[PDB]
């Protein structure tokens, strides 16, 4: 009986796919780049990028590539989402409006099969004969592309090869000819297949199968005159095509593998390549005339670039601009000059564009206490690390580096200081000890501590490690609130990792302290056996060491309970109260458990989730001292984070980019039935959701008694996405769900896909379709339609205005009704 | 304890030699879809929760009993067993079905005997059950659906690291220290995009199937040598049915594990019992001390405990251990039914309470090793978790994950 | 003549008459 409403605050900003072409017309230069959900074209000019459309689809971009068949007047862009659904789209411009069309549409999902390792793969032959994909590992799916595939039919050919690493078309051959590394007991291998339409089927191909790199990673088509392909792994860069073999080992690249890659030059002789640390690598092939005429391959040769944004994809630009896709930071555009800059480098920096995915945590804060709100949210990891503000203006956005990944986050009033969580990556230096890779927050803060107890000195002694490898340090950042400066850094013990933060007054002390939960890790037994809770005291620009405690195992989560200090580990649940003396003595104790890693609380209430077995509910009765189970949840499916909407309802975002909301029951009924709870809402988001806030970035009404929206909870996710949830009434909700039918009714879907499929709970194995929730983007989208459309959508719909009498409604009622929505965020 | 392990045959108790002439065997298999209703039989006298993949011997006497088996030998051999909670008030929520793969009757001595061997297949929770007027209770059941999950990194990972998730040779060289390296470089690969959510890779880890497997693999090899990792089955599902159809339980804790749906969670609710539960003391007294998990190893092919039957037709899941103490032997040693062919048995009860626990069996020859070992029976037996741990935070017998 | 009496649930061995009803109370009870 729940009802929600759910709407995008910012759109997604990583970038997970980039492409070029002439996709608007066969004159202007084409930059396609995908982010999620959403689809920008921009057109190359020799200063920047001229953006021309923002495109939204009903389904996550999974593949996205141009291509031009025989017989058109530009290139046509082919998107795949993760829901299996393909679209053949063309663009056309009619004056100031700006649509894009879909020539072909359609579902390939199979009624069975087994979901790739590799994920889903799609490729295009060069002279644009078909297309192919892998879904299902031993089944490769052929697109024909003719032009009488309107409803994109298929058909499955079956693969001996069963983990398939890598497959391309390849350039120049007679016949449509695949490429493929994949691995077998002997090790992984290359071969190669002939597609054939008529037989429907396979053909013998051209050359012979050849042994590879154990470590074969990734296949590159290589265009003419060479043909034939490229090989990359970690320690090796081969070249096959049948009669011609070469092989080089650079030592340049053992140091991180390469991932992503794209053609500078389109006769093959410059390709772009980039690892996983952020390093930019350029390939170069030889030629050499010969009297035939045919340029054979004299040699291969690889040389460092430089170093960018951790990136996702790249593209060449011309002019020597290349644009960097990251989704792990900032997207860059940069510039290629032939000699080095001072440093050494080949690569300038040209412009950065923000990106807050991966957002871990945030915290709604009001700085300047203006009643409005701001958010201050942990995004990037590793060098990319850094902080991100947020409010309105639209929205304004405030960058703050950090060079080491950030993790959680808390305020202080009291003391107008931000607590934040870090990580950085050292390295086995040449003495026992360990050094640091780069510059971070926690080696340039103004002052600097380490912890110095001495309880797990002895029993598990302290392991060796090999030279060359790799560990986190972990630290505890305290930054000034309108400076943003490294005030202080403090540097936890080895084998530690710092798992929960929270700032409080508890007991009678009036001093606002900084609580963190900590775990000893260690690389032998799975989960830890050991643990500690540290309170520390902010005073005089120095963090100092107030109390401990010890716990055998990790406290995962923490908070404050009506003064009391509520903590979990491992399995259990432990409440401890701030005695006289300044310590902490635990109360009560709750076992039964998967793992206690989410907690939340409201008033005497707690709620407990676990990583897959849902959730379950206690309550902390007075003269027992102890808890009471009330309910619990069986699904198992891998939560991502939960929430409290209000003393009834629950959130709680899951595995498949799905939000599910659960319910308890005050009546009588049978304790059966109160012990259990109700599935009451499902939805799919289409988002990897990390963290939940209450607050938002709109002044506190108070204005009006009569408020559509009832509660705010603010979210973060893995794309850079944000968002905003609230509840609803009945009529509300019956209305607005009215409302959805009838706009689905009129609206062009970008790739003719439903949006009822789209919105659809999805698994595996269970697909259903979304139920007590609300989409705030299609409810807002109707403003921007045109006014006869506005006039169909309200066409013979009954309105209650005021709660006075039910009448016909008119665009404008609806358009008052919107806009009102649209001022929540 | 570091005794002896050599020399008896761990398939002579897997072949249950003690039922007689080879019997008549089936090979036709049936298994019904997830969620289906289905009406089957149900034995009144079986007081043990099976579970899937678990093989139960039984000798039934009476002539509903052996009308029944008629009666199925034609159709589908399949029956149902049903999980007694509450054996006073033969309350049974939930069970698990049996199918028939060895059969024989014996008219011998002016008496109707039949010999079965099932197993388990499929587990169910209950509907619906009517009662028959020839004594027969059907019962109108739901299937309970085996619930899988993709790896916790298919949502978050990344498109450019897809590629390389194989690793390359596959296996290890089943040594530990190739396999240590191995397993550090498999958690920093294959969880590498856990840095984009909330928690690190070492949380997932405690997640992952294939980690949990190997922990159990470790715990497995330390109670019999003569393991490979060929013997156990490689499907998540089958060897987590597998491990704890031979974990030593009480009923209500094998009745919750039962209830699980997720392969994940048993595995690792099978993992925290084997660390916890230390001691075995007697179910009756729940103070008297009786063995610990160091005394545990594998006499048969499937693993410690198993399900035997007795001449009256009595289950047992019986367990073998080196070394007990609190027992007073009963009678005189004895081959007669012997589940354990060259070793003679003596009934032994707890000195306190004088409850039946097992029984000693005793080598007849003297070439034998080990020359004598326990056999107790689960139902008689009680899990208990070690006290102490500062003595400042305690316990109860609960299942953890 | 009378020899000995044995428990059909353990095979407990016994002598006279009720000792083994008592034993085998021990067992069905819970
Ligand atoms: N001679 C008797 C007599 C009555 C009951 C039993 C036995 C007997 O041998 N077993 C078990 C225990 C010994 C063994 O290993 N096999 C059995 O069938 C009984 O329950
Ligand atoms: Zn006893
Ligand atoms: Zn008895």
């Amino acid at each position: 009986m729940s009802y929600n409403y759910v709407v995008t605050a910012q759109k997604p900003t990583a970038v997970n796919g980039c492409v070029t072409g002439h996709f608007t017309s066969a004159e202007d230069l084409n930059l396609l780049i995908a982010k999620n959900t959403r689809l920008e074209i921009y057109v190359v000019t020799a200063e920047g990028l001229r953006p021309v459309k923002e495109v939204g689809m009903y389904g996550k971009i999974a593949v996205m590539e141009l291509f031009r068949p025989k017989g058109e007047s530009k290139d046509l862009l082919f998107i795949l989402t993760a829901k299996y659904n393909a679209c053949i789209l063309e663009y056309k411009q009619s004056g100031e409006s700006i649509d894009i069309i879909t020539r072909a549409h359609g579902n390939v999902q199979d009624r069975i099969g087994r979901p790739s390792e590799t994920g889903i793969i799609g490729i295009i032959d060069p002279e644009c004969r078909m297309i192919g994909l892998r879904l299902y590992d031993g089944l490769f799916k052929v697109i024909p592309l003719d032009r009488d595939n309107k409803e994109l039919k298929a058909f499955n050919i079956r693969l001996e090869e069963l983990h398939v690493i890598d497959v391309k078309f390849l350039y120049g051959c007679q016949a449509p000819t695949i490429c493929f590394v994949y691995q077998d007991p002997q090790g992984r291998h290359v071969k190669t297949y002939e597609v054939s339409l008529r037989e429907k089927e396979f053909n013998k191909g051209p050359w012979k199968q050849e042994n590879v790199e154990a470590e074969a990673s990734m296949v590159i088509a290589v265009p003419e005159p060479f043909g034939g392909a490229i090989i990359i792994g970690q320690e090796s860069i081969t070249y096959h095509n049948g009669d011609k073999y070469l092989a080089i080992a650079p030592p340049i690249i053992k140091q991180s593998t390469i991932v992503c890659h794209n053609r500078v030059d389109p006769n093959g002789s410059r390709y772009l390549l980039g690892d996983m640390e952020g390093r930019l690598f350029m390939l170069l092939l030889e030629k050499e005339e010969q009297m035939d005429g045919t340029v054979t391959l004299k040699d291969l040769r690889v040389e460092l670039l430089g170093e960018t944004s951790i990136a996702e994809c790249l593209t060449y630009l011309d002019n020597g601009v290349v644009f960097v896709g990251s989704r792990l930071g900032d997207s860059q555009l940069v510039k290629l000059n032939v000699d080095s800059n001072e440093q050494g480098s080949y690569v300038v920096a040209m412009e950065t564009f923000t990106n807050l995915g991966p957002i871990v945590d945030m915290c709604v804060v009001d700085l300047e206490r203006q009643g409005q709100g701001q958010l201050v949210t942990c995004s990037g990891a590793f060098k990319e690390g850094s902080l991100r503000i947020i409010r309105n203006g639209k929205l304004h956005i405030r960058t703050v580096p950090l060079y080491e990944s950030p993790r959680k986050i808390c305020y202080q009033e009291v003391s107008q200081c931000f607590g934040v969580l870090s990580s950085r990556i050292e390295v086995q230096d040449t003495s026992g000890g360990t050094t640091a890779l780069r510059p971070s927050a926690s080696t340039q803060a103004l002052s600097s501590s380490v912890s110095s107890s001495k309880l797990f000195s002895s029993s598990t002694a302290p392991h060796e490690t090999s030279f060359g490898e790799e560990v986190e340090v972990h630290n505890l950042l305290i930054i000034d609130q309108h400076t943003f400066e490294v005030l202080h850094a403090h540097q936890f013990l080895q084998n530690e990792y710092a798992l929960s933060l929270v700032s409080c007054k508890l007991g009678k002390d009036p001093n606002t302290y900084f609580i963190v939960g900590t775990a000893m890790v260690y690389p032998e037994e799975a989960e830890p056996k050991q643990g500690r809770i540290v309170v520390f005291q902010y005073s005089d620009g120095k963090l100092q060491t107030v109390a401990e405690k010890e716990v055998k195992g990790a406290v995962y989560s923490m908070v404050e309970f009506n003064g009391k200090l509520l903590a979990s580990i491992n399995s259990t649940v432990r409440l401890y109260e701030w005695t006289t003396e300044k310590e902490l003595r635990t109360e009560c104790n709750h076992y039964n458990n998967i793992m206690a890693l989410y907690l939340k609380t409201k008033g005497d209430f707690i709620l407990v989730g676990d990583l897959m077995r849902s959730v379950l509910l206690l309550a902390y009765k007075p003269m027992e001292g102890n808890f009471e189970e009330i309910a619990r949840d069986f699904n198992p499916n891998w939560m991502s984070a939960v929430e409290i909407l209000d003393d009834d309802n629950f959130l709680g975002a899951e595995n498949a980019f799905n939000l599910f909301v659960c319910q308890k029951d005050s009546a009588a009924t049978t304790d059966e039935e109160r012990q259990h709870l109700q599935e009451v809402g499902l939805f799919h988001l289409g988002e990897f959701v990390n963290v939940f806030c209450h607050g938002s970035l709109v002044m506190q009404n108070l204005g009006e008694t009569s408020t559509p929206t009832q509660g705010s909870v603010l979210f973060g996710t893995v794309n850079g996405m944000i968002g905003l949830v609230t509840s609803l009434s009945e009529s509300w909700y019956n209305l607005l769900l009215d409302m959805q039918n009838r706009l689905n009714k009129v609206i062009k879907s970008v790739g003719k896909i439903e949006h009822s499929f789209w919105r659809s709970f999805h698994t595996e194995r269970k697909t259903e379709p979304a139920t007590g929730f609300i989409d705030g983007d299609l409810i807002e989208s109707f403003l921007d339609i045109s006014r006869p459309k506005m006039q169909e959508v309200v066409a013979n719909l009954q309105y209650d205005d005021g709660s006075g009498m039910k009448r016909e409604a008119t665009a404008d009622d609806l358009i008052k009704v919107v806009e009102e929505l649209t001022r929540i965020h | 304890k570091k005794p002896n392990i050599i020399n008896f045959d761990t398939s002579l108790p897997t072949s249950h030699t003690y039922l007689g002439a080879d019997m008549e065997e089936f090979h036709g298999r049936t298994l019904h879809d997830d969620d289906s209703c289905q009406v089957i039989p149900v034995l009144p006298q079986v007081m043990m929760i099976l579970i899937p993949g678990q093989t139960l011997p039984l000798q039934l006497f009476h002539p509903q009993e052996v009308s029944m088996v008629r009666n199925l030998i034609q159709k589908d051999r399949t029956f149902a067993v049903l999980a007694y909670s509450n054996v006073q008030e033969r309350e049974a929520q939930f069970g698990t079905t049996a199918e028939i793969y060895a059969y024989r009757e014996e008219q011998d001595f002016g008496i109707e005997i039949v010999k079965v061997k099932a197993i388990g297949r499929q587990r169910f929770k209950v509907l619906e059950l009517r009662t028959q007027s020839d004594g027969i209770q059907q019962a109108k059941v739901q299937i309970l659906p085996e619930c899988v999950l993709p790896s916790t990194m298919s949502a978050v990972q990344l498109e450019s690291l897809n590629k390389c998730q194989i690793f390359p040779s596959k296996p290890v060289s089943r040594e530990d220290q190739c396999s240590y390296k191995w397993w550090q470089k498999y958690q920093k690969r294959k969880f590498h995009c856990a840095n984009l959510t909330s928690w690190p890779r070492w949380l997932y880890s405690l997640y992952d199937a294939e980690t949990l497997m190997d922990r159990i693999k470790k715990q497995l090899r330390e109670w019999d040598e003569n393991l490979k990792d060929d013997s156990l089955p490689s499907n998540p599902i089958d060897f987590s049915y597998r491990v704890a159809a031979c974990l030593p339980i009480d009923d209500v804790l094998r009745i919750q594990l039962l209830k699980i749906g997720s392969a994940i969670q048993r595995l690792r609710c099978e993992l925290d019992i084997m660390n916890k539960c230390t001691s075995l003391c007697c179910k009756q007294c729940q103070e008297t001390e009786i063995t610990t998990k160091n005394e545990i190893f594998s006499l048969s092919l499937c693993g410690p405990m198993a399900a035997y039957v007795n001449p009256h037709g009595y289950v047992h899941e019986t367990l073998t251990v080196y070394k007990a103490c609190n027992l007073n032997l009963i009678g005189r040693p004895s081959t007669e039914h012997s589940w354990f062919p060259g070793y003679a048995w003596t009934v032994a009860q707890c000195k306190i309470c004088a409850s039946h626990i097992g029984w000693k069996f005793t080598a007849t020859k003297k070439d034998m090793s080990p020359q004598k070992f326990w056999g107790l029976t689960r139902s008689a037996l009680l899990p208990t978790i070690p006290d102490t741990e500062d003595e400042i935070s305690p316990d109860k017998v609960i299942l953890c994950l | 003549g009378g020899r000995p009496l044995q428990c059909e649930i353990c095979g407990f061995t016994c002598r006279q008459k009720a000792s083994l009803n008592w034993h085998q109370r021990k067992h069905a009870e819970t």
